[PDB]
């Protein structure tokens, strides 16, 4: 197609332009090769403090705000990535906020699985690597935050998607027509179908062997929505039980009356 | 809210 094949590469560009790191880079850092200098691994409090002294309260709470700084940076990138979507800037100023209110984290987790593996994930622009077992070590409720994401990322990574696939997937996550409070539920739905259409045609052409990759990703979308709901629940517990853990203004604004 | 919309207006 003309537009369908073109719009797919436009969203791809906005992905690469606004999103670093991506998956192609995360796969380079991992699996060795073309690198030779592996990232500093963080598997205990010792390695954690070494990585902290080189960056400028409890350990669990410090790791907290470190992930908040990344969530905030990602949401910003998402806002820029969203504006480059055909039709997002044309929507109502309030409908743009809602699409990003329920979609940001649902996308953050999708993209997060690119820098993850059964053993850990890459942090600090790929220069570091934090092991999964170390996170399960921390005290509750912190030890339960990242664990569900690893599980999703494992089954998600099984689908063997690349940045072109993921880009369209993320865009679809943002152009969700059944978000609570959506005004023009009719215009967004049309925009959503256009995005979902290209995604479907793109997968049928980029993975001709996996003929059901499209419905699987749909399943994953439902999984991510559930995965955000539970995450938002665990965030409230941390906001109300941990006295030294303060949410970021931008982050507190998004969870405000979410689920 | 106040942020986000402060961003969308860019």
């Amino acid at each position: 197609t003309a537009d369908l094949k073109s719009l797919a590469k436009r969203i791809y560009e906005a992905y690469l332009k606004n999103f670093n790191m991506n998956k192609v880079k995360a796969r380079v850092i991992l699996s060795g090769k073309a690198s030779n200098n592996p990232p500093f691994v963080i598997h205990d409090m010792e390695t954690l403090c070494m990585a902290e002294k080189t960056l400028v309260k409890e350990a669990e709470v410090r790791i907290f705000h470190c992930c908040q700084c990344t969530s905030v940076e990602t949401v910003t990138e998402l806002t820029e990535f969203a504006k480059a979507i055909p039709g997002f800037a044309n929507l109502d100023l309030n409908d743009q906020v809602t699409l990003l209110k329920y979609g940001v984290y649902e996308a953050i987790f999708a993209m997060l699985s690119s820098v993850m593996n059964k053993d850990g994930m890459l942090v600090a622009y790929g220069n570091g690597f934090i092991t999964r077992e170390f996170l399960k070590s921390l005290r509750k409720p912190f030890c339960d935050i990242m664990e569900p994401k690893f599980d999703f990322a494992m089954k998600f990574n099984a689908l063997e998607l690349d940045d072109s696939d993921i880009s369209l997937f993320v865009a679809a996550i943002i152009c969700c027509g059944d978000r609570p409070g959506l005004l023009n539920v009719g215009h967004i739905e049309k925009m959503q179908e256009g995005i979902v259409h290209v995604l479907r045609l793109h997968l049928q052409s980029n993975h001709p062997d996996d003929i059901f990759l499209f419905p699987k990703l749909l399943q994953k979308m439902a999984d991510l929505r559930q995965l955000v709901t539970e995450h938002a629940q665990l965030v409230q517990i941390i906001k109300k039980t941990e006295s030294d853990a303060a949410l970021h203004p931008l982050l507190q604004e998004i969870y405000r009356d979410m689920y | 809210h106040k942020i986000l919309h402060r961003l969308l207006q860019e």
